[PDB]
RNA sequence: CAGGCCUUGACAUGCUAGGGAACCCGGGUGAAAGCCUGGGGUGCCCCGCGAGGGGAGCCCUAGCACAGGUGCUGCAUGGCCGUCGUCAGCUCGUGCCGUGAGGUGUUGGGUUAAGUCCCGCAACGAGCGCAACCCCCGCCGUUAGUUGCCAGCGGUUCGGCCGGGCACUCUAACGGGACUGCCCGCGAAAGCGGGAGGAAGGAGGGGACGACGUCUGGUCAGCAUGGCCCUUACGGCCUGGGCGACACACGUGCUACAAUGCCCACUACAAAGCGAUGCCACCCGGCAACGGGGAGCUAAUCGCAAAAAGGUGGGCCCAGUUCGGAUUGGGGUCUGCAACCCGACCCCAUGAAGCCGGAAUCGCUAGUAAUCGCGGAUCAGCCAUGCCGCGGUGAAUACG
């Protein structure tokens, strides 16, 4: 029960109460960043790639 | 004319004058003993100027900004110390001798996660 | 404590305001 | 260039390969023979060779085992007398067949 | 099994961002989403060439879609038909004016995420793995190569014991940030279950 | 009078694009009070290392995003030609007011 | 979970067929879903005066191949994480001893945070680890100045506010520094102890980095994926309920049982981040939550903002109390279609247990422990006392 609501969350056709978010590359609603439109899972993998602009791993 | 002095000490930052003349000393716009009025370790930082016997010969004008209440009178031990050896070569028998020279590095450490608070590690079950 | 709302500390740690912690 | 440490290292390495490799460059073959003062001392040597059937050629006394010595001289191993009289003279031995007859070789200086 | 990426490690120094531009956070989601579902289709139809790369610059509308092939004679086509479509299928998706250039590869022997993709297909092939690995590894060495290590993951043989083979040679300092060593993952899909490649290429020291 | 802007995320770019738009202002006319470093906006987010459930040892990243100002003094038509055509940022932002 | 519905299915793609085809606005019934039903009419490719007709996208109906599954197996797997353990360790090459398993190296002496290094030695090298390269605070400097300052003469409506200025401060880019290189003491060395200089010595203090491997560890529920299992249903929509149920028991935490204190008015000092239908200055309405207007910000330039403890003097006087805020009644406000289940805030009144905690047990060696306040992320709101960051005050002790 998990592809009919990654596209029922895209849907808003129903109360702005309800327009939750979700990863984009994976069907996770949870720990999902505003920013980059991924979960915690997705972010590390795609930073450690790279492919995240100007994402560097902290070293403070 | 001033005599400046570099005062810093964790996350505070102290910038002091001295003038020669009466013995008063500002901090921010407001009396020295005004200002640090109910700390009773405020009167510990003009003690560079007590090991040179200087006090009276100094008018001391301070505006320290950022840190804490006492954070910024550590910084100031620094700027009445550093700023009495910048115009006096031979006032390095204090600033060494008697220790009045470190910013002390003594600074606060990074939480690590999984730390409450950088060290204390949270509670242990076992059971 | 600061667990009475009503009061100065117990307004402060549950960050909200009301008669017992104005704003100024 | 090179940080302060790689010289001392670097440096300290160049003096022990040295240290012990002063006279274990020159050929960089299998020597056809070897000489060698007390066999039983350096018999790790003396194996070495035998198992590369390198004929061996060293000065023993007693104190070592003649039968696995190819070619034997049988003579004081320890006061430094006798190892410079045939030292000598099997170096002086050598050169004779190359040419460049010469007087002995250092070994004095406190000979006892 | 622990050990930090190679890749988002070295991140600071070495290796350069495979994706450098700029966006305020009003917009940087879709310029995310967008620099995604492009390698979505590069690393489709282009993998026949096999890319290990697809660096991808901006600025305002436009985009750079460097791809870098050991192959460019399918990524060119027969003349310049080929890249033709591949620039529409591009701004086809993509509201932009969409570029495209291409570097190749000076040894598909010395990119890390070539050699992974090389045995990830040999596995699908049903080679032989030990073989399969000590090979793509005394390939990349054979061929100007500092350090190599190769790792496979489980079922090899299709084994119902999952095992993990392991294939090094010359050295692979992981600890070390001037390492330049290149790293790549392929997979393997074959039948009995999935499989996994990890490709260590150490190459210059400093 | 002019004022520009330099957003981004690289500093070695952004520092070097950043002070060629220092000697090719000063040779158009007007002085420009030098590369100003504005101080840097962090923007750090916590992951847990795992996928699944481990709430201890997990990893952070940073984004930094360097800011620097650079003013030009007086607005020539001279200038207007060296900059209004010279853009090259190669993954950096640059605004323009008044 | 109960109930009410839908099957080429909520999403992919391919193929066949008269009709209509791009799209917009409705109505009837109903809890919604769903089922039924009433209305304008289309730029296209083109023989064509036109009617009209072929027709490519998309769309609608039928049918077909198949979609879909948070259904099982993490001992079938990928990926990724936890862990012993920051532990000093783990191996290969050749030579060498051994019938062989396998030794040797990597043992032995000394040293160190360490297989750190030196000296030894049938071994000599090398790899993965250690260290080093990377980031932060440090001490200082160059470049750069709208943060900063009677620091200097200056005018100042008496607030860095105006002129005016890069010395400070800071901001941030790049360098210098520390290396057993100087003196003493021991030794063959590695090296240690002691001292001067220095902001800082013997890795300077914290990070990032965790070896072959081990737990048939963890995850098919993030995802990926082998096999199995389901298909008018183990799929799918929706209304409501549920994950918040409670005679109990454990874990982790918050607030405390009080005068080193609780309460009120008034007065000071942080850091790091964060903000467009977003953070709200200043006003007025309200005891207040909050609410009517409304300046400013693309944000070192405005806002969140008040930091709290602490400083000043004032009331309680040892009292289940002005200690302690659970519980419950009554009245409200904000987001939201919706606060009964089951939200947080606010006001009045309820003012429960607890007067320091059996046995047991947890954390920390210095800016640490304790103690106080603030942000962020997630997010309409929030049951956050959680978690990740930040700083103010600042110890006790280490014989062994
Ligand atoms: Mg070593
Ligand atoms: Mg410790
Ligand atoms: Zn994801």
């Amino acid at each position: 029960a998990r592809k009919a609501l990654i596209e029922k969350a895209k849907r808003t056709p129903k109360f702005k109460v309800r327009a939750y978010t979700r990863c984009v590359r994976c069907g996770r609603a949870r720990s999902v960043y505003r920013f980059f439109g991924l979960c915690r899972i997705c972010l590390r993998e795609l930073a450690h790639k790279g492919q995240l602009p100007g994402v560097r791993k902290a070293s403070w | 004319e001033q005599y400046y002095g570099t005062g810093r000490r964790k996350e505070a930052v102290a910038r002091v004058f001295l003038r020669p003349g009466n013995g008063k000393v500002t901090v921010n716009g407001q009396d020295f003993n005004e200002y640090f009025q109910g700390l009773v370790r405020a009167v510990a930082a003009l003690e560079p100027l007590r090991a040179v016997d200087a006090l009276g010969r100094f008018d001391a004008y301070i505006t320290v900004r950022g840190g804490g209440k006492s954070g910024q009178i550590d910084a100031i031990k620094l700027g009445i110390a550093r700023a009495l050896v910048q115009y006096n070569p031979d006032y390095r028998a204090k600033l060494k001798p008697l220790g009045f020279l470190t910013r002390d590095a003594r600074v606060v450490e990074r939480k690590k996660y999984g730390k409450h608070k950088a060290r204390r590690a949270p509670q242990y079950s076992k059971r | 404590g600061k667990g009475d709302r009503r009061t100065r500390r117990g307004k402060i740690w549950r960050g909200t305001y009301g008669k017992y912690r104005p704003r100024k | 260039e090179r940080p302060k440490k790689e010289q001392v290292r670097l440096k300290h390495e160049l003096e022990r390969l040295q240290k012990y490799l002063s006279g274990f460059r020159l050929l960089k073959r299998l020597p056809d023979a070897i000489f060698v003062v007390d066999p039983t001392k350096e018999a790790i040597a003396v194996r070495e060779a035998r198992k590369l059937f390198i004929p061996v050629i060293a000065l023993a006394d007693t104190d070592s085992d003649p039968d696995l010595v190819d070619y034997i001289i049988p003579g004081n191993d320890d006061a430094i007398r006798s190892i410079q009289l045939i030292l000598s003279r099997a170096v002086d031995l050598i050169i004779q067949a190359r040419g460049g007859v010469v007087e002995p070789s250092p070994s004095y200086a406190l000979v006892q | 099994g622990n050990k930090i990426h190679p890749i988002g490690f070295r991140l600071g120094i070495t290796r350069d961002w495979e994706s450098r531009w700029y966006a305020g956070k009003k917009q940087y989601r879709h310029l995310l989403l967008e620099d995604q579902r492009i390698r979505g289709l590069l690393e489709k139809e282009l993998y026949s060439a096999g890319l290990a790369r697809v660096d991808i610059e901006r600025a305002a509308d436009n985009v750079a879609v460097t791809v870098h092939v050991a192959k460019p004679g399918v990524v060119i086509g027969r003349g310049g038909e080929r890249i033709r479509v591949l620039r529409e299928e591009l701004a086809k998706l993509t509201g932009k004016n969409v570029a495209l250039n291409v570097q190749e590869v000076q040894n598909p022997n010395l990119s890390a995420p070539l050699v992974a993709q090389r045995v990830a297909e040999q596995i699908e092939r049903r080679f032989a793995v030990r073989r399969a690995i000590k090979q793509a590894v005394q390939r990349v060495m054979e061929s100007g190569a500092k350090g190599a290590k190769v790792i496979v993951s489980g079922r090899i043989g299709g084994a119902e014991q999952a095992r993990t083979e392991w294939a090094a040679q010359g050295r692979v300092p992981l600890h070390t940030l001037r390492a330049n060593i290149d790293y790549g993952f392929a997979l393997a899909r074959t039948t009995y279950g999935v499989l996994g490649v990890k490709a260590y290429i150490f190459l210059g020291e400093v | 009078k002019i004022r520009i802007k330099l957003r981004g995320f690289d500093h070695k770019t952004l520092d070097a694009s950043a002070q060629k738009i220092v000697e090719a202002a000063r040779r158009s006319g007007a002085q420009v009070s030098g590369p100003i470093p504005l101080p840097t906006r962090v923007r750090r987010f916590t992951v847990i290392r795992g996928p699944f459930k481990h709430k201890d040892s997990r990893e952070h990243f940073e984004l930094r995003t360097h800011n620097r100002l650079v003013d030009i003094i007086n607005p020539n038509r001279k200038t207007i030609e060296q900059l209004m055509t010279l853009d090259l940022p190669t993954g950096v932002e640059i605004e323009i007011k008044t």
